[PDB]
RNA sequence: AAAUCUUUCUCAC
RNA sequence: GAGUAAAAUUUGG
RNA sequence: AUACCAAAUUUUA
RNA sequence: GUGAGUAAAUUUGG
């Protein structure tokens, strides 16, 4: 009869209510935590407990021992991208007997940063507490060449520069209104429904990494099929391979809509987006339509409207720049306008001075963009007349950062830089 | 020692201050600032900023997330026994409970639909009514929060009511939702330290950066802003309720209840207050009393100031200051290359709680020091060792450990300092497991949470173990959970299961490669 | 899947079965009727026929997959659908008008708006407030740091000894004489013995601050871990004497005197007065049997007590270390002496920040580290963020404070930046 | 008595 | 006795 | 115009 | 306001 006290009056509650009406109740102790411990000998029992039962059965964990150089650098957020489980993989846990709440809690894609000041060559993420050190999360030559942006020997093949398809290399395009998936053996076709990915068979690999990249929910539906189908002679020709690391979801794009993807390849393990390769991205998939791999800090339709409105005055190398951001922060298949030439200019965005967009914590003036600022020319301002200590002279290309120049005897703040955003090398 | 620091230092070595004060003086304190601004003498309440480009929200659907509504933090009930006023503290959940309960309905989205559909405000929805809910709904109580490093006067907090808290949580998750589409960097949801790498890359065009703050940031927001900023982005009947109980509130004060017609009451609207400023210029990083603006010549602070004072943003005169080798917000303070500034700046003591937790705590604490350019390596392994023999001074009697395993800490009788590269690299017996920072619970947090949780009346039924798909806006009976636990457990049965089988995810994960 | 046709869906699985027994039509918005693990499609799901249904109205199609049957309830008042059994079941059960309710938006004008509205105009406006004159100028100097040490010493003055603080350093006694000589001070002073412990008993207040002066520094600070490991034991070991390898203390209960009902044992709230002993040489001096000491007080309360004794001196001190300049030797007074000053008071003044619970410097260090960063400050307003004496109120966090600007004035004297 | 509205235990009437 | 809001870690569900 | 829950812990306003 | 007693913090930290 606690359900009549605790919800007098009413007869049904949702189940938010309820299960916060159970949650059980954590009284904090008037000690301190050594007094606490050393109640009752409460710690010393449970030290022994722990040494004599609980410790035996702790697995062993693996030693980490993959390290690279690293330098001191800018302070920068390192993101990792966990992925949490697929809806048909939580309801085939919840039949099978597990705790629903915390499959439940395990259902939900996570994106965290984290503070790091220490840089790679290759742009590698770090341990926790060993970025110094540079202990790296990362551990066949072809594997190690389709993560990076510039393979070191190429093998004749898509993955490791221009070529044609590996039988591990499989492909996710859009043909029409269906989504084809071909791995050298089996070829499937999916179509979205409402917010399902509608195929044969949503258990495909293939099919697995096009639910991820839609943002859909895998769904088996045997009345699915296309009409024309290209698949084996796209599979057999050759397509350039755009120098770049491999976005979020560990495909690289090769064509509209297309993306190669790695079957021992599960997901970026680098830095896709930093500052020094944003607009190397952005210019790879100028006309690639969407490619939802860099996040926008905001709102999107109001990164786009910004984008727009810096488009419609420019010149077509500043007006390419702008169609490879908007295309590298449009989620692919959403309802976005991400081409700027159908879009709708909008005079609210015109009203601004300056168009700002912030891309993985990266700040990018629209404006400065349009002048040819980030790839042409640097912008340099006057800090101080006096010579700043610990500060080296001023280069003759300086990349972003704090100099003195004694051409002038000025400290001078170098930002938008060819140097640095461009660096041709 | 701090003020011998070669580098940018704030002194957290040390732990907040502590105070077992009432908190009748700090509440009657801000109260009588807030009265003294609305007299026009001491600082500016009246915003005249334009704020007529916000975009309008009015046409969105009227959407609650019913989990910001439940929680174990307080909250003030309002009883009106026998003519007067009582106000108790209990939790949120208690007190929207006796909320939903009062006027009879299902969710909070109900009671809000219902509330805003009646005809008068005399009309009843259930146990009460619109007037009385506004009635109650501007009652506060007041409490001290100390632990504040920097504060040896605790700060005065207000705990408000159900009703009040339903309506600040639609109308801040819209002003959330425009400063998303209108701040020209948006900063409501990013980190201190990303906050100011966008600063740094912000303010990289002009000479001079102003690190300005804001004083008496509560008691100069009045409900006239409130509402102005909530009529720009379409509120309606909701913001008009909402700003009509804030100009009403009363803070009860020892026994007395005492009228605030001024202020906000320490942080109630912290987006929308971000809003007042955001909607009248893109020229300020800032969200709620922390802006990182920059200018060029005087005449342009000159425009800076007056854009502050025209928001109701009055620049803090002790504080803020202006500089030109730094910039620093959020007490994260970078140079204007984006490096980060050399020093200990934020970096925390780690008090001593137990023989484990000591140890855990200060291996985060330097995991996150060296993970950035605050210490080389070397500094944080012979700090790690300096504290693994204070911790041995500390805990190394017979009433905390009998043992002497040579793989055990020094502290617990064993004879085993670690090294910080060691432990980090997981390359050390699985007992100092615990100890990583990513590594599981120590023995002294198990036995803390134990002794927490043997502290104790009638439990309603449990409505764990759900399907993963169900909304948890859906409605149940007592005998809908009933019937759904029957059906569970017997699914269970027909799989030979006991209670489900824990389900760790990185395990599981584990299993699948 | 909007809650708006909830209960319109329940209407549609009115009391309707197949197989013999088993319900026809499961409602996706009843938690009893969903099937558990199925993902939902539709309003409701048919298990005869297997299929979903849906309820649409006029121009409003919902998210749906296109294999859901769509129950399309036509502005006149009809419901068509492509199947013809639920085209008569609508027809059937919607017997009654089921209006549903339209979307409430956010900028819902309510019927009392303008009642509200003029309800708030009628009441108090805030002035406008004047807008301030502010002058950009340079940091303070080092004469103003020195100006508001000296007012802090003018307006409060210097004890005659370190009181407390001295008990950072050995009074020459052995255990044994440091027991007696706690346990006989406490009796001179009149304290109650009671189940071989000792309770301070009050009965009225003054209801006034205590005298507030600053404290000269010791010499040095050797004990200060086992003298904060001491405070930590006292948190809940209060009534006896408590040693540590070179020194002890004794914390004594504070508890009323009600007369002949009265409070026996301490309670979560009691107060304690810690008692400990420094080497002889001032007017708390206190002799017996020939064994010299003075003893020195300190009133806490439980939250003190637990904050003082869990600060960790040594590793604080390490961290400290690791990026500081060099420290000048100071005098008793906290002055730059390089003829006699000690460069070991630093350490006392650490442990008198480890003392004071309110902590004092940490807003004088915030305050200077903005000092250091700044370039120009407004005028006369900067300068007033040093003066924190109205913040606090004692002898230990005054001298905190006091000792705090001294270190300011110093690393501008000695390390200018 | 002190870092002073704090040092406020229980039971029955 | 400890509110509002943001980031992150672990544990539990 | 529009287009995960709690417990503990650290930092931040 | 009256009377009476003396579960919780001492057990057990050098
Ligand atoms: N624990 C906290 C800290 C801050 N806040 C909010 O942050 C504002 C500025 O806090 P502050 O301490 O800076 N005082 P403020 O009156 O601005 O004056 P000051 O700068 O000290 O001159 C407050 O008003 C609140 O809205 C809060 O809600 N809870
Ligand atoms: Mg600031
Ligand atoms: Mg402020
Ligand atoms: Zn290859
Ligand atoms: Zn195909
Ligand atoms: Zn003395």
């Amino acid at each position: 009869s606690q359900f009549g006290k605790s919800f007098k009056g009413r007869t049904e509650v949702t189940i938010t209510e309820y299960r916060s009406h159970t949650v059980k109740d954590v009284h904090r102790s008037l000690l301190t935590a050594d007094k606490s411990l050393r109640k009752s000998f409460c710690f010393r029992n449970a030290l022994n407990q722990f040494l004599d039962k609980d410790l035996p059965l702790l697995p062993i964990r693996p030693k980490l021992e993959s390290r690279v150089a690293v330098k001191k650098s800018k302070l920068r957020s390192q993101l990792s991208f966990r992925p949490g489980l697929t809806q048909e993989e939580a309801i085939d846990l919840y039949n099978k007997g597990y705790d629903g709440d915390s499959v439940s809690g395990a259902l939900q894609d996570r994106v965290v940063n984290e503070p790091v000041a220490y840089s790679s060559a290759d742009n590698d993420k770090f341990h926790r507490g060993l970025a110094a050190l540079g202990y790296t999360l990362a551990d066949d030559t072809c594997e190690s060449g389709f993560v990076r942006a510039i393979p070191t020997t190429p093998c004749g093949f898509i993955c490791c520069g221009p070529g044609s398809f590996k039988d591990s290399l499989g492909f996710v395009i859009k043909i029409g209104e269906f989504w084809h998936m071909y791995d050298g053996f089996q070829h499937f076709v999916a179509v979205e429904d409402a917010k399902f990915l509608a195929s044969k068979s949503p258990s495909f690999w293939l099919a697995k990494r096009l639910a991820k990249r839609l943002n859909l929910v895998p769904k088996e539906d045997p009345s699915v099929a296309a009409a024309e189908c290209p698949c084996k002679k796209v599979w057999e020709a050759s397509f350039a391979r755009a120098p770049t690391a491999l976005d979020p979801f560990g495909g690289r794009a090769f064509c509209d809509q297309g993306w190669v993807y790695h079957r021992d390849v599960g997901y970026a393990t680098a830095n896709h987006i930093s500052q020094e390769t944003l607009f190397q991205q952005a210019l790879s998939v100028r006309n690639l339509g969407p490619q939802g791999s860099a996040n926008v800090s905001g709102s999107i339709h109001t990164a786009l409207d910004r984008l727009r409105a810096a488009y419609s005055r420019g010149t077509p190398a500043s007006r390419s720049i702008l169609q490879g951001l908007a295309n590298l922060i449009t989620p692919v298949g959403e309802n976005f306008e991400c081409d700027l030439d159908k879009r709708k200019l909008n005079i609210k965005a015109l009203r601004s001075p300056e168009r700002y967009i912030t891309i993985e914590g990266l700040v990018v003036n629209l404006d400065d963009v349009v002048r040819g600022f980030y790839l042409d020319k640097a912008k340099v301002t006057v800090l101080s007349r006096s010579k700043w200590m610990g500060y080296e002279d001023l280069p003759q290309k300086p990349p972003n950062g704090t100099f003195y120049c004694r051409k002038r005897k000025a400290m001078l703040l170098i930002s938008c830089s060819p140097g640095t955003y461009a660096k041709k090398r | 020692m701090w003020a011998f620091q070669e580098g940018v230092c704030k002194g957290n070595l040390l732990s907040g201050p502590t105070s077992m004060k009432a908190p009748d003086s700090a509440a009657r304190e801000s109260i009588d600032r807030a009265s003294e601004i609305m007299t026009g003498k001491s600082y500016n309440a009246v915003h005249t900023g334009d704020l007529s480009k916000l975009p309008n929200q009015g046409e969105s659907p009227l959407r609650i997330v019913d989990s910001d509504l439940y929680s174990e933090r307080s909250c003030c009930w309002v009883i009106e026994k026998e003519g007067r006023v009582v106000c108790k503290s209990t939790t949120l959940t208690r007190g929207m409970t006796s909320l939903l309960n009062t006027t009879k309905c299902s969710s909070p989205s109900e009671l809000i639909c219902k509330v805003l559909t009646v005809e008068s405000l005399s009309e009843k929805i259930g146990d009460t009514s619109v007037e009385e809910l506004l009635s109650h709904g501007r009652y506060f109580k007041c409490a001290l929060r100390d632990q504040e490093r920097g504060k040896p006067k605790s700060r005065a907090i207000f705990l408000s009511h159900p009703f009040f808290r339903l309506l600040s949580s639609v109308v801040e998750t819209h002003a959330r939702s425009v400063l998303s589409k209108v701040s020209a960097v948006y900063t409501a949801t990013a980190s201190a330290e990303q906050r100011a790498m966008m600063a740094a890359q912000v303010v990289e065009s002009r000479k001079h950066v102003l690190n300005g703050d804001c004083t008496k940031y509560n008691e100069a927001i009045d409900a006239d802003t409130l509402l102005k900023v909530w009529d720009a982005i379409g509120m309606g009947s909701i913001g008009v309720m909402l700003a009509y109980m804030v100009r009403r509130k009363c803070v009860l004060i020892k026994d007395t209840l005492v009228e605030c017609p001024g202020g906000m009451l320490m942080g109630m609207f912290n987006a929308t207050a971000t809003l007042a400023l955001q909607g009248t210029t893109d020229r300020f990083l800032s969200f709620s009393d922390d802006f990182i603006t920059s200018f060029n010549s005087p005449a342009e602070l000159r425009e800076i100031e007056d854009l502050l004072f025209a928001s109701c943003h009055n620049l803090s005169l002790k504080k803020s200051y202006i500089s030109v080798a730094s910039l620093e917000i959020n007490s994260c303070t970078l140079t204007r290359d984006g490096d980060l500034a050399t020093g200990l700046g934020c970096t925390a003591g780690v008090p001593f709680r137990g023989p484990l937790v000591t140890l855990k705590q200060t291996a985060a604490m330097l995991s996150g020091a060296v993970d950035s350019g605050v210490m080389p390596f070397h500094s944080a392994e012979r700090l790690f060792q300096i504290k693994q023999q204070e911790c041995a001074y500390r805990y190394n009697n017979p009433t905390y450990t009998t043992r002497n395993e040579d793989f055990l800490p020094t502290c617990l009788g064993g004879k085993t300092v670690i090294s910080f590269q060691s432990l980090l690299t997981w390359d050390c017996h699985p007992f100092w497991y615990q100890v990583h920072p990513d590594g599981p619970d120590t023995i002294d947090q198990k036995v803390l949470s134990v002794l927490a949780s043997k502290t104790r009346r009638t439990r309603l039924e449990a409505l764990s173990d759900l399907d993963p798909l169900v909304p948890h806006r859906l409605l149940v009976s007592e005998s809908d959970v009933s019937k759904i636990r029957a059906a569970r457990q017997a699914h269970l049965k027909s799989l030979g299961l006991e209670q489900p089988t824990n389900f760790n995810y990185a395990i599981y994960k584990a299993v699948q490669p | 899947m909007d809650s708006r046709f909830a209960q319109l869906t329940g209407v549609f699985c009115d009391d309707f079965t197949y197989s013999e027994g088993s319900r026809r039509f499961l409602s996706s918005y009843s938690t009893v009727e969903r099937r558990p693990g199925v993902p939902v499609e539709g309003d409701c799901y048919d298990c005869l026929k297997n299929k979903w249904i849906a309820f649409e109205l006029e121009g409003q199609p919902r998210k749906f997959p296109k294999a859901t049957v769509r129950c399309i309830l036509n502005n006149d008042a009809t419901y068509v659908c492509s199947e013809q059994e639920y085209q008569q079941i609508c027809k059937v059960q919607f017997k009654d008008y089921l209006e549903i309710d339209g979307v409430v938006k956010v900028g819902h004008k309510a019927s009392y708006d303008a009642e509200l509205r003029e309800r708030l105009l009628e009441l108090p406006h805030p002035k406008s407030g004047p807008k301030p004159r502010i002058e950009w100028v340079a940091p303070p100097r080092l004469a103003d740091i020195s100006k508001e040490t000296a007012e802090l010493k003018r307006q409060y003055g210097f004890f005659e000894c370190s009181k407390f603080l001295a008990c950072g350093e050995e009074c020459g006694l052995d255990q044994e004489a440091r027991e007696l000589i706690l346990n006989e001070y406490a009796r001179d002073r009149e304290f109650e013995f009671r189940n071989g412990g000792w309770i301070q008993r009050y009965t009225v207040a003054s209801h006034k601050p205590a005298t507030q002066k600053i404290l000269p520094l010791p010499a040095s600070a050797p004990l200060a871990r086992e003298l904060l490991m001491l405070i930590a034991r006292s948190t809940t070991q209060a009534g006896k004497v408590l040693h540590s390898d070179n020194t002890s203390i004794l914390a004594v209960p504070v508890m009323r005197d009600s007369g002949k009902h009265s409070k026996r044992r301490p309670t979560a709230s009691t107060h304690h007065l810690v008692v400990g002993l420094s080497k002889p040489g001032c007017e708390h001096d206190f002799e017996f049997d020939g064994y010299r000491a003075a003893v020195h007080v300190m009133h806490l309360d439980p939250k003190q007590s637990a904050n003082i004794g869990e600060q960790d001196f040594v590793s604080t001190r390490e961290i400290y270390k690791l990026d500081m300049l060099e420290l000048p030797p100071i005098s008793r007074k906290g002055d730059l002496d390089r003829a006699s000053g000690l460069e070991t008071r630093w350490d006392v003044i650490l442990l008198l920040e480890c003392l004071d619970s309110t902590r004092v410097s940490q807003a004088v260090a915030q305050h200077f580290n903005r000092h250091r960063l700044a370039l120009s400050v407004c005028k006369d307003e900067f300068r007033k963020g040093y003066q924190l004496a109205s913040e606090i109120r004692g002898t230990i966090p005054l001298s905190s404070l006091y000792y705090s600007l001294c270190a300011v004035r110093l690393r501008m004297t000695v390390h200018p930046f």
